[PDB]
């Protein structure tokens, strides 16, 4: 089946989700990427508080997430501080 | 308080040259002194009433330039001759006796078109293109050369000019058949046009520490750039007065025709003639004299936030944060004077910044820079290394009985190291290694400033004229390059403890001709007010037209108080200009940018979205200028130079070719005239994607959020639209490429990539420039330079095409790939393309076809 935008604006394959491309105007598509200006990183923290951040703070080089998930492809490794 | 400051009348070299007035000029060229040289042609002049022999040495030179150098024939003393400001020996071209008469030698440059007529008698020089006249010098007869007499006493207000040398001053007027509008000689809270001087005072160049400086007046202010470009609708010409001493230049209009007049305290005249005929021919032919502008790393081109004073550790990295808790991006926080240990420059202050190591590693962690001041003024205290040192090693200006110069400036009495001396500039280079300067680390870089020098009880708050440098030069030879060296000797430093491989970031209030090739500077201590927001654009255009691109003004204005609508109209203006940083007065109320109600936030992080997302571009144009010599920002009238509607416009201006802007800078506004020039051109709002023809003056309604912002048709502007919080973070980013097509279909653009901040795109050609082309109905992409060469994730994920219809499919090609089909989406009300995520890297060879 298709992935269908939160908001409705759109139906696309579900093979752009996550593709590094803003296809929805919610950013629902792109929930683990940059790709989106008003997209949202969830961050599951084990161990304190989990955390939503923006999407552009995903693999900015900054670790914005205790867990350090944020940072998967960007040279910069985070360690766990979730403590 | 301007009684601070002499009139052209209270300078007495100034008095007496100016009242020197258009007359038959008693200087004569004796013919049988010629000689023709390998370099150049030599001949004797003689003042004929009081005997004195000048030598006159007169140059051809490759690419269209003439120098002209007059020197005593038998000077008592050295006469100063400009050190360091030209990169190279210019390249000389041969010059031919190729006509001659009684009174006259007609000379040709190489194998022409360029011919120089020499008058024996009054001595003359008329410059020609064929038989076209370019130029005339001393056609008015206004040439003075005070000769070095046997070994004056002047006092202003409470100071004491000994003037051991008396009178030295040299002066000569230049004539320009056809112009009727000049630029450039900054720096000067004045008019892009230059205005005539001849009901009031002579422009002067004397780098100055002005308190609350006026506006829209011929005083000196921090920097002088002795270059006056001439435009007209028919051709393009620049005059380079290479000298380091005091200046006034008059200017007057007389068929048409201005006529320019330096005068120089000392030194010998030494004046270069650059011939055009475009005025891109008059950057190129500057630039090979005086070097291009250092190519910035790429965060120095982001947002610097800056006041006089962050308060400590804790408040720079509450700063920080304040940043990132507001969604609005920022590279640099900087630390002015209150810092260091009570204005000891390279220290810091033990209760307030205890641990700078630590705050530098905070900083880097968000990937993000500082910049901290060092002033050339160094405090005299026995406890203070640096000054212990500089005194030890003998590295200080003098007083004429040989003891170091002592005056007045932040620290109380403090000495002034000779930048002059290549021993001192060494030293202060070696300053900044991470060893000699504790607590520095790689993302810390340096803030020139009261590099005049300002020195506060001495005279116009100025150094004395008869203090001694290196080599037994008085300060009156060298003054104007006094900043230059400050500014070169900090970006030696700040290269050299790098190992030669990070690329300087140093921003210099004094200047001269060159400093270009050492960093950025600013118009000073500008005030909150809405005019004081208008100038910064005839400002920095004034310094953009002599090499200066790296400009700009402090946002929101230094002295006093905005008001939130005028603080978010400077950011609109002060994003689209090319040195872009808030600062602030001691004094006044704090304004980071959140700290306003949220509809001035919200404008505010608009403009800073903007200027990150034209990094790309921005970063391009720098590369631009570095290389070949042309200013990012620019007038109109040098992308429209038969345009004459365009030759005063200051309240518009140019980002290359590609952008106009027209920032709003009046209250309340509803809207704003904007001129659109160019016959058969077109331009796209880049609000709206509004098509609109060339050449018309648009209305546009405004709001509080509006920046007016238009791109020309046949361009192809480049842009991150992933906004993040530095430009660090954005530096691995896609592209989105817009496309603005002209009449024609038709449209170009290039992009320059590279690490970001080293000198590897030059000692390792370790870069990307490519060439973007639209023509038919296809866009390619092609290498502009094949030996750049980059390792890069950076891709192409989107193409934005203004003035498109809706093709049927779109198809891209790239070496290596299979052929693949895009998807898109089209806007018929708007004629706005978008194709989606094209995937290529920017290193590939791609092109993109619209059936
Ligand atoms: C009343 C102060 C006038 C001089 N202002 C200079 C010094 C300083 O104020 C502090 O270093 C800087 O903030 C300005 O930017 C400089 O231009
Ligand atoms: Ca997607
Ligand atoms: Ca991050």
């Amino acid at each position: 089946k298709p992935f269908t935008c939160l908001d409705g604006t759109a139906t696309i394959p579900f093979d752009q989700v996550n593709d590094d491309y803003c296809d929805c105007k919610d950013g629902s598509d792109e929930p683990g990427t940059a790709a989106c200006p008003n997209g949202s990183f969830h961050c599951t923290n084990t161990g304190y508080k989990p955390l939503y951040i923006l999407s552009s703070r995903v693999n900015d080089g900054v670790c914005d997430c205790c867990d350090g998930t944020d940072e998967y492809n960007s040279g910069t490794v985070c360690e766990n501080t979730c403590r | 308080d301007r009684s601070n400051f002499k009139t052209c009348d209270e300078s007495s070299f100034c008095k007496r040259q100016r009242s020197i007035r258009p007359g038959l000029s008693p200087y004569r060229a004796l013919l049988d002194t010629l000689q023709l040289g390998p370099d150049a042609l030599t001949v004797h002049l003689i003042h004929e009433v009081t005997k004195v022999l000048l030598v006159l040495e007169l140059q051809g030179l490759q690419k269209d330039m003439t120098r002209i150098r007059i020197d005593e024939l038998e000077p008592r003393r050295p006469r100063y001759r400009v050190p360091d400001v030209l990169v190279a020996d210019p390249p000389t071209a041969r010059l031919s006796v190729s006509g001659r008469d009684d009174n006259s030698v007609e000379l040709t440059v190489a194998e022409g078109p360029y011919k120089i007529i020499l008058t024996a008698q009054p001595f003359r020089l008329d410059l020609l293109e064929d038989r076209s006249l370019l130029l005339s010098v001393n056609a008015r007869g206004l040439m003075a050369f005070e000769h070095q007499r046997a070994p004056w006493e002047e006092t202003f207000k409470t100071h004491s000019d000994s003037k051991p040398y008396g009178p030295t001053s040299v002066g000569l007027d230049f004539s320009l058949p056809g112009m009727e509008h000049v630029y450039g000689i900054p720096e000067h809270a004045d008019s892009l046009r230059l205005k005539v001087t001849e009901g009031g005072e002579p422009y002067r160049l004397y780098n100055l520490d002005v308190f609350q400086y006026e506006l829209n007046n011929p005083m000196a202010l921090y920097g002088s750039v002795p270059v006056l470009l001439a435009h007209s609708f028919h051709r393009d010409l620049g005059i380079f007065w290479l000298n380091a001493a005091e200046t006034w230049v008059d200017i007057s209009s007389n068929t048409p025709q201005t006529d320019i007049r330096w005068m120089s305290e000392s030194g010998i005249i030494d004046v270069f003639l650059m011939l055009g005929p475009s005025v891109f021919d008059v950057f190129r032919q500057y630039a090979s004299l005086t070097g291009t502008q250092a190519l910035p790393p790429l965060f120095s081109l982001g947002y610097h936030q800056s006041r006089w004073n962050y308060r400590d550790e804790a408040d720079v990295l509450e700063v920080d944060q304040g940043f990132d808790d507001h969604n609005m991006p920022c590279d640099v926080i900087w630390l002015d004077i209150e810092h260091a240990d009570g204005k000891r420059y390279f220290t810091w202050d033990p209760t307030r910044f205890p641990q700078p190591l630590n705050m530098l590693e905070h900083l880097a962690s968000k990937r993000r820079k500082l910049v901290a001041i060092v002033d050339p003024h160094i405090k005299v205290d026995s406890g203070y290394r640096v000054h212990e040192e500089l005194r030890n090693h003998g590295l200080y200006v003098k007083t004429r009985d040989g003891s170091d110069y002592e005056g007045w400036c932040w620290p109380g009495s403090a000495s002034y190291p000779d930048f002059t001396n290549p021993r001192m500039r060494a030293w202060w280079s070696n300053m900044f290694s991470f060893d000699n300067y504790e607590g520095s680390a790689p993302n810390l870089y340096v803030w020139n400033d009261m590099n005049e020098p300002s020195v506060f009880n001495g005279p116009e708050v100025t150094m004395l004229k008869d203090a001694v440098h290196y080599g037994g030069w008085e300060h009156r030879d060298i003054h104007n390059i006094y900043g230059l060296y400050v500014h070169m000797a900090t970006a030696d430093g700040l290269i050299q403890r790098s190992g030669g491989i990070e690329r300087p970031f140093v921003l210099s209030r004094a200047f001269f001709s060159g400093s270009q090739r050492f960093g950025a500077v600013w118009t000073g201590d500008n005030t909150a007010e809405w005019d004081h927001l208008k100038i910064s654009i005839p400002m920095c255009l004034s310094l953009a037209l002599v090499g200066l691109s790296f400009c700009g003004a402090d946002v929101g204005g230094f002295f006093k108080n905005p008001e939130p609508e005028l603080l978010v109209r400077w950011y609109q203006m002060g994003a689209y200009q090319p040195f872009f940083r808030a600062h602030a007065h001691l004094d006044t109320g704090r304004r980071e940018p959140w700290l306003l109600a949220s509809q001035y936030q919200d404008a505010i992080r608009d403009a800073l979205f903007q200027r990150y997302s034209l990094l790309p571009f921005w970063y391009t144009l720098f590369y631009q200028a570095h290389k070949e010599g042309f200013p990012v920002m620019r007038p109109l009238w040098v992308q429209y130079p038969e345009d004459m509607s365009t030759f005063s416009i200051e309240d518009q201006f140019m980002l290359g070719d590609a952008l106009l802007i027209h920032p709003v800078s009046d209250a309340g506004a509803h809207g704003v005239q904007v001129y659109l020039p160019g016959q058969e051109e077109v331009w796209y709002d880049i609000q709206s994607y509004q098509k609109h023809h060339g050449p018309q003056t648009l209305y546009l309604p405004v709001t509080l959020s509006s920046i007016p912002v238009f791109q020309r048709g046949g361009t192809i502007v480049p842009r991150w639209m992933r906004v993040r919080r530095s430009s660090d973070c954005m530096k691995d980013d896609p592209i989105t490429l817009f496309v603005a097509l002209s009449p024609q279909g038709t449209a170009q653009g290039e992009l320059f990539l590279d690490d970001g901040h080293t000198f590897n795109y030059q000692t390792r050609h370790e870069f990307l420039l490519r060439r973007f082309s639209f023509s038919g109905s296809t866009l390619v992409s092609s290498s502009a330079d094949p030996k750049g060469h980059l390792e890069t994730p950076i891709w192409i994920e989107r193409v934005v095409i203004m003035g498109a219809g809706k093709p049927a499919a779109v198809v891209l090609q790239t070496k290596g790939s299979p052929e693949s089909r895009l998807s898109f989406q089209h806007d018929p009300e708007t004629s706005v393309l978008i194709l989606r995520k094209p995937g290529v890297s920017v290193a590939s060879d791609w092109s993109i076809h619209l059936r």
